[PDB]
RNA sequence: CAGGCUAAUUUGCGCAAGAGUGUACAAAAUGAGUGCGCGGUUUGGCACCUCGGCUUGACUAAUCCUCAUGGAUG
RNA sequence: UCUAUCUUCUAGAGGGAAUUAGAAUAUAAUAAGGAUUAACCUUUGUACGAAAGGAACAUGGGGUACUAUUGU
RNA sequence: GUGCUGAAAGCAUAUAGGCACGAAAUUUACCUUAAGAUAUUUCUUAAAUAUACGUAAGAAAAUAUUACGUUAAUAGGCUUA
């Protein structure tokens, strides 16, 4: 459950390292794995996206409990994202760390081909 | 024709009479349990549940709950093996070890260690704890659901823990961290013996 | 078509007409035309 | 007027003599126009009387996990049916359970001894769309009577919540809780606006009161099992009540009816499993004058030592 | 301050007429300075009469979105 | 600052007059309210168009249960 | 808003007369509450029935509502799972 003013880790090579969630895109309730989110760059990593860059990101995986169709519930210990661009494609070119499994039926095929592990 | 009856008086304190009496009906005695029906119907659409009819006009059990759950168990479970899995005996898996879940149309077997099962009829789920990479990730399973392929014990605890659940994991100082190491001595130990 | 309190014929095929006139309704004052549908208006709102 | 648009004393009964054969409109209120702008969603056949037993889920073979109630069927029978001749509509009476004869009035022993059926519990009309949806009375009615995939709609009582507040009842925000705030956390607010907008709370303003214990309907639930010897028919989602509280189960007024090939299947069981049913009422229904008779004399208690 | 009367004014509108703009062509769009009115939102006159936010509404329709639709050398 | 007397209001009751001697149970006509959003895919890259671009009508998107439908 | 027929008015016209298409508004439908005609081959000649009391509860500020009271599983205890 992401909302205004929480902070993901990004995981993808984009540049950013922490980024802080502005709005929620399509949606009125909170976001969860494979919702829209405008977020905004507050640390980067040492056409990088720079301290103070508004861009859209994918949450991947959050802290917060998910249910599945399976009865089977998963959880992370943190927050992530990845960012991409309003046509919907991502950014960065590799992502580190595993992702959430509920990226599937959501339309998120390029976020997955490039995760190594799924969740 | 007329069904068996008894008769309910109704009878007057002042004066010890027989106010007014009627005729309460009972059901039969002895249930009779009717032959095969013949009604029979040919259509892809829908299917008659008239598998088992119970005898006429007879209360059936109260709670159906505790004999429903037995039903889907032993449809979910036939041969009783994963009943048995997570029964409260010495053989079966305790909190604390070490479980593979096997996923059905799926590839990558998550393990972890065990810290809670819920015992819930047909939603007995069980939690285990992993990290995969850097990042902690723990799952609940319904070990009923045919979407769980497969569990497997790969290691044991040493002794008993002594707690129905272990939350503690996640700090830190308890955590037990990822369990490839687990996972690969178990398949060394699996090709090498077969 | 154009709303006018003041409906006017542009042209010899313009006609004045009374439409939508029923038992509920006293209807509008139109005009119409087959040869140019800009001349088309309606005089009264609903 | 007290009702409506009609002036009408309320012990006047004219209604025999506005008929349409005599040349005259008919009329668009009244029960012949009511059941004719409710034929599509009527129910061709009658519902059930079920105990609501518990939740629980629904494995499939293949993956599924589908949560699910619990509704079990306790000597559902056939009581009465409601004909348009007689009551204006078309409706059977279908009952529930069993009851101690003590318990039961006068009143209801001799309506129960007229139809050779026990006392019931709890007793409730199903409405059916035409006289083809009258069953016998004194028929039982099994789980069987539904179908695995067939829409049905639940009708129970709530949970009773008692006196609810402005948030509970009716999702009232509340006010501030930190801000300065005084003795105001949890209440209503401004009930209403001044002078220019009645000097008066309006009706129908949402405030504090009773809440629950009402009559409820989830419309479109798909039955997962049907079990005869248990008795009980597993439909997906929730239901409005308690359990151990009593529910109607009948056909979705919104979907299509069952094929016709299903509905004379049900009744063609009926017929195998009592074939009986006409035979058995009408010697109920002739002990019935007999007793009444000897009431009436006062030599029931001859009839009664007799056996 | 509010209410009442009034409507000069208004960051409120309508109708009539049509200089003109629209490569052409008044009225697809556009509409100088004006006239005839509605309305009771702003700033005022008279002297009958001595704020914003939160919560919770009700109502209007001169409509930002959603529904049906005429016109549109343009 | 104010412990609500009255009207209105939200709930729940005591009594009652009903075609009328009074009840038990199940209830109709009828009345008062409630529910009330938008977008995407399929159609289809079809009509239109030099191209870019891109509708309308209609069907489906309740199922890792039934059923329906699409693949293998 | 869009038509068919068609005159007054030889034409024209979806103008009169005779037919029709057409919207998140309306009505119905759907849901709840109220209403309480009516129904039962129902009960009652001082009752039927209801209340009180007691054990309660799908009910719950009081009240009310829904059950049960030994021919009884209403609550508590005990026993087993
Ligand atoms: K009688
Ligand atoms: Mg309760
Ligand atoms: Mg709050
Ligand atoms: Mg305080
Ligand atoms: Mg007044
Ligand atoms: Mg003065
Ligand atoms: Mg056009
Ligand atoms: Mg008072
Ligand atoms: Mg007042
Ligand atoms: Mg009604
Ligand atoms: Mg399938
Ligand atoms: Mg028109
Ligand atoms: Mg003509
Ligand atoms: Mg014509
Ligand atoms: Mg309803
Ligand atoms: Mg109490
Ligand atoms: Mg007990
Ligand atoms: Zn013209």
């Amino acid at each position: 459950m992401i909302q205004l003013k929480t902070m993901l880790n990004c995981i993808d090579n984009s540049g950013a390292a922490l980024v802080e969630c502005a709005m929620v895109v399509g949606q009125k309730r909170h976001a969860s794995i494979g919702d829209r989110i405008v977020v905004v760059v507050q640390k980067q990593r040492g056409t990088k996206v720079k301290r103070g860059d508004i861009r859209h990101a994918v949450v991947v995986r959050t802290k917060q409990k998910v249910q599945r169709r399976d009865g089977s519930v998963v959880r992370f210990d943190d927050n992530a994202c990845v960012l991409i661009n309003k046509a919907g494609d991502p950014i960065g070119s590799r992502i580190n760390g595993v992702v959430g499994q509920e990226l599937r039926k959501k339309k998120w095929s390029k976020i997955l081909s490039m995760a190594p592990m799924q969740a | 024709a007329l069904p068996d009856h008894n008769f309910f008086r109704i009878a007057d304190k002042h004066t010890k009479k027989t106010r007014t009496a009627f005729a309460v009906f009972t059901p039969p005695k002895s249930p009779t349990t009717l032959p095969p029906s013949s009604v029979v119907t040919k259509s892809k659409a829908f299917k008659i549940a008239n598998s088992k009819l119970p005898p006429l006009m007879t209360k059936p059990p109260s709670d159906p709950m505790p004999l429903l759950t037995q039903q889907q168990i032993a449809r979910m479970d036939p041969t009783g093996a994963r009943t048995a899995l997570f029964s409260k005996a010495r053989h079966a898996a305790r909190v604390g070890d070490v479980l593979m879940v096997t996923h059905r149309r799926g590839g990558e077997p998550f393990a972890g260690v065990c810290l809670a099962i819920r015992r819930s009829g047909i939603d007995t789920a069980i939690l285990l704890r992993n990290h995969l990479g850097k990042v902690g990730v723990e799952m609940w399973y319904k070990i009923y659901n045919k979407n769980v392929a497969g569990i497997e014990i790969i290691k044991r605890r040493a002794k008993r823990a002594r707690r129905a659940k272990l939350m503690y994991m996640r700090q830190p100082k308890h955590d037990m961290g990822s369990v490839e190491q687990y996972v690969f001595a178990w398949k060394k130990m699996r090709k090498v013996l077969s | 078509m154009k709303v006018h309190s003041a409906i006017k014929k542009r042209c010899e095929h313009c006609k004045v007409v009374r439409r939508k006139a029923n038992k509920r309704q006293n209807g509008y004052l139109y005009i119409i035309c087959p040869a140019n549908p800009r001349h088309k208006q309606r005089q009264g709102y609903r | 007027v007290k009702y409506g648009w009609s002036t009408l004393p309320k012990r006047s009964r004219p209604t025999r003599f506005n008929q349409v054969t005599q040349g005259l409109p008919a009329p668009t209120s009244g029960p012949a126009a009511a059941l004719k702008r409710r034929e599509k969603t009527t129910p061709l056949r009658t519902g059930v009387l079920a105990v609501k037993k518990g939740m629980t889920v629904f494995m499939g073979r293949t993956g599924a996990r589908i949560p699910c109630t619990v509704l079990q069927l306790d000597r559902v029978q056939v009581v009465a049916n409601k004909t348009r001749a007689k009551n204006g509509y078309w409706a059977v009476q279908v009952g529930l359970g069993e009851r101690r004869a003590e318990n039961v009035g006068a009143p209801q022993l001799g309506y129960y001894e007229a139809k050779g059926i026990p006392p019931k519990q709890t007793l409730a009309e199903f409405k059916v769309r035409n006289q083809d949806g009258l069953l016998p009375v004194g028929v039982q009615l099994f789980p069987d009577w539904f179908h695995v995939g067939q829409v049905v709609d639940v009708r129970g009582i709530t949970r009773g919540m008692g006196f609810a507040g402005g948030m509970k009842r009716h999702g009232f925000a509340g006010q501030e809780a930190s801000h300065g705030n005084s003795l105001n956390h949890r209440t209503i607010g401004s009930v209403g606006g001044s002078q220019g907008s009645g000097s008066r709370v309006l009706p129908g303003k949402k405030m504090p009161g009773r809440m629950g214990a009402q009559q409820h309907t989830v419309q479109n639930l798909p039955i997962l099992m049907v079990d005869n010897e248990l008795g009980i028919v597993v439909v997906k989602g929730a239901v409005a009540g308690h359990k151990g509280a009593v529910v109607k189960v009948q056909d979705a007024v919104k979907k299509a009816p069952p094929p016709e090939e299903f509905v004379e299947a049900t009744k063609q069981l009926l017929n195998e499993r009592f074939p009986d049913a006409e035979e058995k009422l009408q010697a109920a229904r002739k002990l019935h004058l007999e007793l009444k008779e000897a009431r009436r004399q006062g030599l029931i208690d001859s009839l009664i030592k007799n056996g």
